[PDB]
RNA sequence: CAGUCCCUCCCGCUCGGGAGGAGGCACUCUGGGGGGACUGCCGGCGAUAAGCCGGAGGAAGGGGCGGGCGACGGUAGGUCAGUAUGCCCCGAAACCCCCGGGCUACACGCGCGCUACAAUGGGCGGGACAAUGGGACCCGACCUCGAAAGGGGAAGGGAAUCCCCUAAACCCGCCCUCAGUUCGGAUCGCGGGCUGCAACUCGCCCGCGUGAAGCUGGAAUCCCUAGUACCCGCGUGUCAUCAUCGCGC
């Protein structure tokens, strides 16, 4: 099966509770003290909040093929105030999600292809969908109808 | 402990630690939670637990932010007039400090001194039907 | 996520939202029997041209006019007790899985609470909200006067509906308990004829005035 | 609730202030006056064929005049 | 087996053949997509078919423009056509169009130009 | 001493071609005309009403 | 294998036409293929202005639209068929442009 | 992967599931021509006319829907401060150029807008969704760095072919649980970033501290009738920046 047969919700947690284990991505000392984005006014709530992120990201390498920094920067963007003016969309930082990209590639679960963004490798791809399958089959008892 | 007291300041212990900073005025959300996760507790923790220790570890980051891990831009008055470094300013500290501004804006007639002495806004607000 | 696909499969069989199939629910008031619809539907939500037509809402799912009663409460004219009823905070207005998910709630909270059939709580509780009587002016040289009319039950429906909904959004507006028992609450009240459902008090209001006005 | 349903069966004409209100002619179908024909008033829209509520068989419309 | 059906600007592709039961939308399950009142809307149409016909073939929907739930009327709408089409039966046709007209008829609706004067709120929407 | 100076930018920098006003001059792919000015020409230019 | 790509703008549908009709009765004439007109989205220009040349009364507000057509027409590598586009009358108003691709 | 033999890759229970190249026009999309809807047919009303109502079928019915085009005349309405323009004034001024300030200044009355007065909420991750347009001293992917404002490079594109580009509203799993406050951000200081020669008067943004009133608003009164009203965002003119601005999606 593939991460397509599965909801995202449960998928990224399972994601990132596995990543968790591999030391290539790491948050570095300035991560605790920065919130998740620029349309974001508070600090995030969790402290495992950067494995999320990560992910987060390399799932859409499982689905947008070779995607850059801005097009990321732009799907995490989202909704901030403006004073008594109304809200208004923004886009998320960019280092944040540019280290979680170099973290990613150093771990050897992504390669970059230039002028385009970055794919992910066959071994990341057999990752991702080991652990769909995984969730699959135990989705499939509790839910007897993702059998078909 | 319901009345728990930090740097001269009570909080009760009912509220979580990056709620009960905030009562610490010169002290918001954004530092009461980066404080929270600077001293390794869980930000949503009742106050009502703080060991006396954790409030020894709280002051002694208030000494000097930087020291802790807090970036030089988390603080309210980065690089100070009078000495060129970053320090978070707070309670009587955060008071003068902006006295010591508006004293220096009035002595030198500046627009800003001159709207801070009649009641007026510093950055050019339109007046006509509004304040 | 197990009570989401859950309620998603379990009305596979043509239910209402997820349970509480029709066939059980009686209407005992033979005037909104010919106009209560209770076709078997899985999602009371047809977008149809029901508007579009003089009595489109004849074939109109009970449920789904209710949503749409909950859709548009917040600020107008009325003033409940000097209240401007306005829900600036995330209206319900163009958002119809909010309004959806608080009545499924809603419909959980009165099942459990009467340990029956909620949707035969509705009907009981809208047959006992529906007016009787109300007024009109009528003229002759000029000189006005009130008159005693009676009500077409279509219309009954929809005050008795509308009622519904404002006391539930009444109920809620400020406060700590939230819409979705704010709303189960109202429905069970007007089950039995208690004074306090502002729907049913303000039926008995209405049927009041009129009974001197004839 | 001791009302008397009865059946529209004929519209007289709109009638009152508004014009909103329609005069109708309805048949009494139960109650102590069973199979009478009233001159009554209607809020809301009408059909022929609908289950008026009455709280009163004793109120018969004044006769509409053009 | 083809077909199509808009709605709003959502547009839906739909292929059908011979094959388990399983249904994808863009790829993804019918049974796992995540607004559950688009999921009803788009799981009406083959309840009335019976599980022996849902069960003897296998539908891919390709969907593109307008919401998410125009997307599901889409969705069911290019359904109903594709399925009457390979059972070619009419009472099915029957059990549709008793349930709903626009199975098989669309809702040709489109959404009105604003016009000035506060342009922004709508071709009816006027200052004081 | 007594030229206009230059200005790349600000209302002074655009000018109407025809009427030779400094006011709204519509740029839709560089007109430099005047609001006025255009519905006196836009038939000429071939434009139509719909 | 080489092909000409050939891409006529005109404001007038008809005046593209009677040019499309030129270039497509060439092509059986000279026994080359052809694929077949592609007719492009035609770019529509939208102008809007107010109605008023003062500031005074009500709004009101004038919309005017060009309709510009563009059509493609693709063709082979034949110097006898190509050697007569050249002398082929076009309007003022219409306008050709063509590349020479492989 | 319309179907697609052919080749490659990932998963797996090897059945099957998914992605890329070839591939042909299926189908979408697009633009040229034509048909279809004409009271067309049936029943009633209408004097048997005009016409109206009802019914069927049909994507679409009773001017199909939405628009453009709006006379004879008046409003000594406004526009000569855009153009042309009679009379009259100045004509080294009332002509021209430049600098600086002002065109914002302020106890308020007042029209029209935005936000707030929170459970609906606030915060953390993930899931599905547009088109108007616009792009060459330009759109700029993409790479690198800075938490960011942004900085260095640069593919493609003068336009179905490159980019603006993602939707938001919504839901999913979780924390805060009703208070002028875990709402609200005005106001105030510091540092940093951006356009312009320069942005105190007189621009915007990034982080910290700061937290204002307001907890539904009397008289009065506006708007709307189906993709309509409400909610939500995006493009576009002015523009180097600057909108709660205007038009459109």
């Amino acid at each position: 099966a593939t991460v397509y047969d599965v909801p995202g919700d449960l998928l990224v947690e399972r994601v990132a509770q596995r990543l968790k284990e591999i030391p290539e991505i790491k948050p570095p000392e300035w991560a605790p003290f920065v919130k998740t984005g620029r349309h974001k006014e508070r600090l995030p709530e969790q402290e495992d909040w950067w494995y999320y992120r990560v992910a987060s990201i390399l799932r859409r390498v499982y689905l947008d093929g070779p995607v850059g920094i801005e097009r990321l920067r732009t799907y995490y963007g989202g909704r901030k105030n403006r004073g008594h003016a109304p809200e208004k969309f923004y886009k998320a930082g960019g280092s944040i999600i540019r280290k979680a990209l170099q973290q990613l590639e150093a771990a050897g679960f992504v390669e970059k292809v230039p002028g385009k963004g970055r794919v992910i490798t066959p071994k990341g791809r057999s990752f991702l969908d080991k652990i769909a399958t995984e969730l699959k089959k135990e989705l499939e008892e509790i839910i007897p109808e993702l059998k078909k | 402990r319901h009345i728990v007291r930090v740097a001269g300041v009570d909080l009760d212990g009912n509220k979580q630690l990056r709620w009960a900073l905030t009562a610490i005025k010169g002290i918001g959300i954004n530092f009461a939670t980066m404080v929270c996760r600077v001293a390794g507790l869980d930000p949503f923790m009742k106050a009502g637990y703080l060991t006396d220790e954790q409030v020894k570890k709280i002051e002694e980051i208030l000494a000097d932010p930087v020291a802790h891990g807090i970036p030089r831009w988390a603080v309210n008055r980065p690089k100070d007039y009078e000495t060129g470094r970053d320090l978070h300013l707070i309670t009587a500290k955060l008071d003068m400090a902006i006295r010591e501004d508006i004293m220096r804006l009035r002595r030198i007639r500046a627009y800003r001194g001159i709207r801070h002495e009649l009641g007026l806004p510093v950055r050019g607000q339109r007046t006509r039907s509004n304040f | 996520a197990k009570p989401l696909n859950e309620r998603f499969f379990i009305p596979h069989e043509i239910k209402v939202m997820g349970r509480w199939s029709t066939e059980d629910v009686e209407v005992r008031d033979p005037s909104l029997k010919p106009y209560i619809n209770l076709e078997p539907r899985l999602l009371p939500h047809t977008h149809g041209r029901h508007a579009k037509k003089h009595f489109g809402k004849a074939n109109v799912h009970i449920v789904e006019r209710l949503i749409n009663k909950i859709m548009r409460s917040g600020g107008s004219h009325y003033k409940v007790a000097g209240h401007f009823m306005r829900r600036e905070h995330r209206s319900l207005n163009s958002k119809k899985v909010k309004a959806y998910e608080v009545v499924k709630e809603a419909f959980k909270i009165i099942e459990q609470r009467t340990g029956k059939n909620p949707i035969q709580v509705l009907v009981w509780a809208i047959e006992n909200a529906a007016p009787r009587e109300d007024t009109t002016s009528v003229m002759f040289g000029g000189i006005r006067y009130h008159v005693a009319v009676d009500i077409s039950p279509m219309r009954r429906l929809d005050v008795a509906l509308r009622n519904i909904a404002l006391g539930a959004s009444a109920k809620c507006y400020r406060n700590k308990m939230s819409f979705a028992e704010a709303l189960a609450e109202e429905i069970i009240l007007a089950a039995n004829k208690d004074p306090k459902s502002y729907a049913y008090s303000k039926k008995l209001e209405i049927e009041r005035i009129a009974e001197s006005s004839r | 609730d001791e009302g008397y349903p009865a059946e529209v069966i004929e519209i007289i004409g709109r009638t009152g202030t508004t014009g909103d209100v329609t005069q109708v002619k309805v048949r009494i179908l139960e109650g102590r006056d069973k199979g009478r024909v009233i001159r009554r008033n209607v809020r809301g829209p009408v059909r022929i064929g609908d289950i008026l509520i009455l709280r009163e068989t004793e109120r018969e419309a004044r006769e509409i005049k053009s | 087996i083809q077909t199509t059906g808009k709605r709003k600007t959502a547009i839906a592709r739909a292929v059908i053949r011979e094959g388990k039961g399983r249904v994808r939308i863009n790829g993804k399950p019918v049974e796992i997509i995540e607004p559950e009142i688009a999921r009803f809307t788009i799981l009406e149409p083959l309840i009335l078919a019976g599980e022996e016909i849902w069960n003897s073939v296998d539908i891919d929907v390709k969907v593109e423009g307008g919401g998410f739930m125009g997307q599901a009327e889409a969705a069911r709408m290019a359904i109903a056509r594709a399925l009457v089409e390979w059972t070619g039966d009419m009472s099915l046709k029957e059990k549709f169009m008793k349930y709903d007209r626009t199975m098989l008829v669309g809702d040709p609706r489109r959404t009105e130009p604003h016009k000035p004067n506060r342009s922004t709120k709508g071709p009816r929407a006027k200052r004081q | 001493y007594n030229k206009r100076k230059p200005r790349k930018f600000g209302k002074g920098a655009r000018r109407c071609i025809r009427c030779g006003q400094y006011g709204p001059i519509i740029r839709i792919q560089g007109l430099m005309l005047c609001r006025h000015c255009f519905r006196e020409v836009a038939p000429k230019l071939g434009f139509r009403k719909y | 294998m080489q092909k000409a790509r050939i891409k006529i703008a005109s404001t007038n549908v008809r005046s593209l036409d009677e040019v499309a009709n030129q270039i497509k009765q060439i092509a059986e004439r000279t026994g080359v293929r052809m694929s077949g007109p592609i007719p492009l989205p035609t770019k529509r220009i939208r102008i809007t202005t107010r109605k008023s040349p003062d500031g005074e009364g009500s709004a009101t507000f004038d919309r005017w639209e060009l309709r510009v057509h563009k059509r493609l027409i693709d063709i082979e590598a034949d110097e006898r068929a190509m050697r007569q586009i050249m002398r082929i009358r076009v309007p003022e108003d219409v306008t050709i442009e063509i590349e020479l691709i492989s």
